[PDB]
RNA sequence: CAAGGAGGUAAAAAUGUA
RNA sequence: CGCGGGGUGGAGCAGCCUGGUAGCUCGUCGGGCUCAUAACCCGAAGGUCGUCGGUUCAAAUCCGGCCCCCGCAACCA
RNA sequence: CCGGGCACUCUAACGGGACUGCCCGCGAAAGCGGGAGGAAGGAGGGGACGACGUCUGGUCAGCAUGGCCCUUACGGCCUGGGCGACACACGUGCUACAAUGCCCACUACAAAGCGAUGCCACCCGGCAACGGGGAGCUAAUCGCAAAAAGGUGGGCCCAGUUCGGAUUGGGGUCUGCAACCCGACCCCAUGAAGCCGGAAUCGCUAGUAAUCGCGGAUCAGCCAUGCCGCGGUGAAUACG
C-alpha cells in the first residue's frame, strides 16, 4: 500500500491526488 | 557575524525569497514566528513575566 | 503489579449468543482491534460448523475449550539459589485463557485458505480430540508429569 | 500464447498476461484492451485465434518493447556517460543519479555490504 | 630525535596555533625538553595504561594532555590536545 | 524541471557574450559562473569555463549535449576511491 | 599521512614561529596541498638529484626552498630554511 | 501461648581511564 | 660437506604415505553484554602450501637439482 | 428552505455535585473490606506544579557577560560550491514480506485546528499534477476535507507472484530570478532486495497497547516517514 504512487491509499499517505486517486466525492 | 546579518534581515530588496524572518529581540534565524517576530526563547522570557496579552499557561 | 490482585476484567455477552466464552474468543481472533470483522471470521465460521456437521456450534465451542484446556504445567522457580523448572496446578482464569490462545494460534497455523474454514475445522478437531492445539495441551502436560520430581517445590 | 516474444502466461487474465511483458504495464495494458475490446475475464486459456492476431499487431505496432526498448533505455545511458555528464559519471561508478543518502542506505544501487574494518 | 605527527595530532596543533599561541609555546617547551629526556623531565611525564598501553602523557594544562610514544630514533604524537 | 510556458535557459552574461562571439567568430574562451544555464545550440562548437566552487574547468561544447545545465559539466567533489 | 619532522626542519619551523608570523601559514598551507597531492599543487614542486635522489623540493619563497621526500603513508620534511 | 539453645548457607563471575 | 627429518593463513600444528575438497586452535575484522576493559555470545575474511625443472588428463601430495632449519654419526690408529 | 419557537443537541460564563457524609464488620484511633446512594466515588481519569542539593552536567552558537586575541584584518559585501560528499559502523523511524491480505467502484460516521499580500466553493481544458475563469468568507456565515480503517458489490487464489515498492529511462506540472550538484508532485515503462529477521534489545496495566486517518508550527516551495495536538475501531494479561 502507503508508499506505492500508483494506489488508493499511496495517495491518501501523501495527500495527493492523481490519476488513481482523483478529487470528487 | 551576528549584527550586520540582523540588518541584513531588515532590508527587503534583491529576490525577495532572500527574506527570511528573523528575531528582533536577540536574532535568531531559526523557531522565530509569524504571529510574533521574536525567537521561541524570547516568547518564553516575556510570556511568563506577562509581557504578551493574553497568553496563558495552557493545560488541558 | 505488587499491591492488588489486580483484577480480573469483564466482559460483555455476546449479541447472537449471550456468553463471555465466546466474546473472548472474538478478543483473541482480533490484530489491530477489529472487533467486526473477528465476529465475522468466528459467525462464518459457525455456520461451516452449521453445514459440515449437524451439531449446535455452541456446543462444539464449550467442549473444544474443555478438550484444550490444560490442568497442570511447569513453571520455573527460585528458592534454594536454583533454577529448576517445577510443575503445579493451573488457575481456570488461566486454563481458559490459555486454551483460547492455544485454538486461534494454532488454527494460524492450519494450511487452508480463508480465515474461518481454519477456525472452524479446529473446532471440529478439537472436540472430537485431534486439533492442532491438543498436541500443544498434551505436550505442556507430558512435561508436568515428566517433571514430577520437583513437584515438592509446589505452594 | 507467444505475443512479443514470450509466451509464459497461460490460463491467467490478458491484462495480467500484458503486464508480464517488459514495456507493457497495467495502464497499456487496458489501453490495448479497451482499443481491441476484449473482457478482461475471459483468460488466455480460452480467448479466438483472431483476437489474438488484433492483440499482437496493436501492442507490435504501436510502441517499441523488450530488446529495442531495453536498447533504447541503454543507449540512452550510453549516451548520458561517455560525455562527461553528472547523472552520467554517477552511472558509472554505479551510484544514485537522483540526489539521495549515501552516508547511509543506498545499498540497491550500491549492491552488497562490502564491510571495510574500520579502524576506532 | 625525529618528530612523529598522527593525522589527529597536527589537526590539534594547527587548532591551538590561530587559538591559543600559550598552548603552543607550552608544547614546543615540552618537546624540547622530550627530545633530551624522554622519560624524565618537565609536565610530570607518566607511563599510561590499559587503552593507551605503550604510551606517555606529560600535562599541558589541567586537563589537556600531551600524549607520545618513544622509539629508539623518533618520537610519536597521538594528541596535543583533550584529556585522552 | 522547470515549467516549459517560460522563457528557458536563465542567464543573461554568457548569452550576450555569446551571441557576439558565434557571429563574429573565432572560438574564443570564455570564463562564467553561470551553472543554472541551459545549452541552447548556438553554443555548439565552444570551449567555456565553469567554475565549480575552487577554479575554472573548460568544457568542450558538441550537438549531443543541449538540453543539460553546465553544473552538470563542472563536478564540484573529488573521490578518487578509498584509499 | 604522518608528518616526520628531522632535526633541522623542526629548529627551522620554530624559528619561522619566534620571528615573522605570515610565513607560518603560508608554510601549513605548502604542508596541506603536498598532502593530498605529493608532487603536484602549490610553488613549483620540482625534484632533485646529484646528491639528493628521491627528494622533492617546493619553493616556499623567492630563495628559501620547503624541500621534502616522500615514503607510503608518511611526509618528511628535511628543512623548511635557504637551500644549501 | 509467649521464645532460646545447638547447625545446614548465598555463587561461578576479574579489573579500573592517568 | 656422511645419514635421517622438516619448510603450509600473522603464531603454533595437522593434511603428503595411498595426487582431485587445504582443516584445528589462538590471533585479525564487523556486531552483541558492561559506565568501560577483559571474560563470554553471534557472524566473516585470510594461505596457495621454500624455490626451479620433470611425470601425469590433473601436483601441497610422485621424482630430481638447489637454498634454509633441526637431529644423529665422525670410530681403529 | 421560510414564518416562528429556541423545548433539545451544540456553544459559552458562573454554579451545584462526595467529603468514604450513610449501613455492616474489624480497630484504641488513623484507617481498611463489602453495599444499596447516585454519572462518578475511599486521591474519578488526565494534565499544569516538580524541595535542600548532586552530576565543578549542557548552553560564551538564543541573548547578556569578566578576561585573552584579530583590526587594510578571526571585520564587511557579492558569485559559485558546501552543510546533501561514501569502502563502512550505530541510533531513531517509515514502507513491506501478504488472503484477519491486495486492487477497483459506490455509500456513510468525527474531533481539534487554519485562512481574505489567503482558504478557494462551482464550471471549462486536462489520463493527472495543474492551468484558465470566477462566486462566497474580515469568518460556529464561506472554504480547507470527501474523514481513513469500516459497509456493500466485483476481480486475483497464495505463486516473488494484481504482495511489495526500491533503482533507473522518458514526458510534463508548480514554487522560485533561479531545481546540475540539491526540491515536491503527476503520467508511462521499469518493477530489485525482502517469503517475517542471529547474539541481543524496546514500549505498553483500560480507551491503555495495537491499528487508521485529520489539523497546525516552520513555510515562496520542500527533501515531514520528524515534532506537536486531534479523533475512528479497539485487545490480551497481571498466579506472584
Ligand atoms: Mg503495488
Ligand atoms: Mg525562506
Ligand atoms: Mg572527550
Ligand atoms: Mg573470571
Ligand atoms: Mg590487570
Ligand atoms: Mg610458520
Ligand atoms: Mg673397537
Ligand atoms: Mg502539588
Ligand atoms: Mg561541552
Ligand atoms: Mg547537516
Ligand atoms: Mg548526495
Ligand atoms: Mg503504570
Ligand atoms: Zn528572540
Amino acid at each position: 500500500g502507503k508508499g506505492d504512487r500508483r494506489t488508493r491509499r499511496g495517495k491518501i499517505w501523501r495527500g495527493t491526488y492523481g490519476k488513481y486517486r482523483p478529487r470528487k466525492k | 557575524a551576528r549584527k550586520a546579518l540582523i540588518e541584513k534581515a531588515k532590508r527587503t530588496p534583491k529576490f525577495k525569497v532572500r527574506a527570511y524572518t528573523r528575531c528582533v529581540r536577540c536574532g535568531r534565524a531559526r523557531s522565530v514566528y509569524r504571529f510574533f517576530g521574536l525567537c521561541r526563547i524570547c516568547l518564553r522570557e516575556l510570556a511568563h513575566k506577562g509581557q504578551l496579552p493574553g497568553v496563558r499557561k495552557a493545560s488541558w | 503489579a505488587r499491591r492488588r490482585r489486580a483484577e480480573v476484567r469483564q466482559l460483555q455477552p455476546d449479541l447472537v449468543y449471550g456468553d463471555v466464552l465466546v466474546t473472548a474468543f472474538i478478543n483473541k481472533i482480533m490484530r489491530d482491534g477489529k472487533k467486526n470483522l473477528a465476529a465475522r471470521i468466528f459467525y462464518d465460521a459457525c455456520k461451516i460448523i452449521q453445514e459440515k456437521t449437524g451439531q449446535e456450534p455452541l456446543k462444539v465451542f464449550k467442549q473444544a475449550v474443555e478438550n484444550v484446556k490444560p490442568r497442570m504445567e511447569v513453571r520455573s522457580r527460585r528458592v534454594g539459589g536454583a533454577n529448576y523448572q517445577v510443575p503445579m496446578e493451573v488457575s481456570p482464569r488461566r486454563q481458559q485463557s490459555l486454551a483460547l490462545r492455544w485454538l486461534v494460534q494454532a488454527a494460524n497455523q492450519r494450511p487452508e485458505r480463508r480465515a474461518a474454514v481454519r477456525i472452524a475445522h479446529e473446532l471440529m478437531d478439537a472436540a472430537e480430540g485431534k486439533g492442532g492445539a491438543v498436541k500443544k495441551k498434551e505436550d505442556v502436560e507430558r512435561m508436568a508429569e515428566a517433571n514430577r520430581a520437583y513437584a515438592h517445590y509446589r505452594w | 500464447a507467444r505475443i512479443a516474444g514470450v509466451e509464459i502466461p497461460r490460463n491467467k487474465r490478458v491484462d495480467v498476461a500484458l503486464t508480464y511483458i517488459y514495456g507493457i504495464g497495467k495502464a497499456r495494458a487496458k489501453e490495448a484492451l479497451e482499443k481491441t475490446g476484449i473482457n478482461p475475464a475471459t483468460r488466455v486459456k480460452d480467448l479466438t485465434e483472431a483476437e489474438v492476431v488484433r492483440l499482437r499487431e496493436y501492442v507490435e505496432n504501436t510502441w517499441k518493447l523488450e530488446g529495442e526498448l531495453r536498447a533504447e533505455v541503454a543507449a540512452n545511458i550510453k549516451r548520458l556517460m561517455d560525455i562527461g555528464c553528472y547523472r552520467g559519471l554517477r552511472h558509472r561508478r554505479g551510484l544514485p543519479v537522483r540526489g539521495q543518502r549515501t552516508r547511509t542506505n543506498a545499498r540497491t544501487r550500491k549492491g552488497p555490504r562490502k564491510t571495510v574494518a574500520g579502524k576506532k | 630525535m625525529k618528530l612523529i605527527w598522527s593525522e589527529e595530532s597536527w589537526d590539534d596543533y594547527l587548532y591551538w596555533q590561530e587559538t591559543d599561541k600559550r598552548i603552543v609555546k607550552k608544547i614546543n617547551e615540552l618537546i624540547k625538553d622530550t627530545r633530551r629526556t624522554p622519560f624524565e623531565g618537565k609536565g610530570k611525564p607518566e607511563p599510561l595504561k590499559h587503552n593507551l598501553s605503550g604510551f606517555w602523557s606529560r600535562r599541558i594544562t589541567e586537563e589537556h594532555r600531551l600524549v607520545y610514544a618513544v622509539t629508539d630514533d623518533s618520537l610519536l604524537i597521538a594528541a596535543c590536545r583533550y584529556h585522552y | 524541471p522547470r515549467s516549459l510556458k517560460k522563457g528557458v535557459f536563465v542567464d543573461d552574461h554568457l548569452l550576450e557574450k555569446v551571441l557576439e562571439l558565434n557571429a563574429k567568430g573565432e572560438k574564443r574562451l570564455i570564463k562564467t559562473w553561470s551553472r543554472r544555464s541551459t545549452i541552447v545550440p548556438e553554443m555548439v562548437g565552444h570551449t567555456i569555463a565553469v567554475y565549480n566552487g575552487k577554479q575554472h574547468v573548460p568544457v568542450y561544447i558538441t550537438e549531443n549535449m543541449v538540453g543539460h545545465k553546465l553544473g552538470e559539466f563542472a563536478p564540484t567533489r573529488t573521490y578518487r576511491g578509498h584509499g
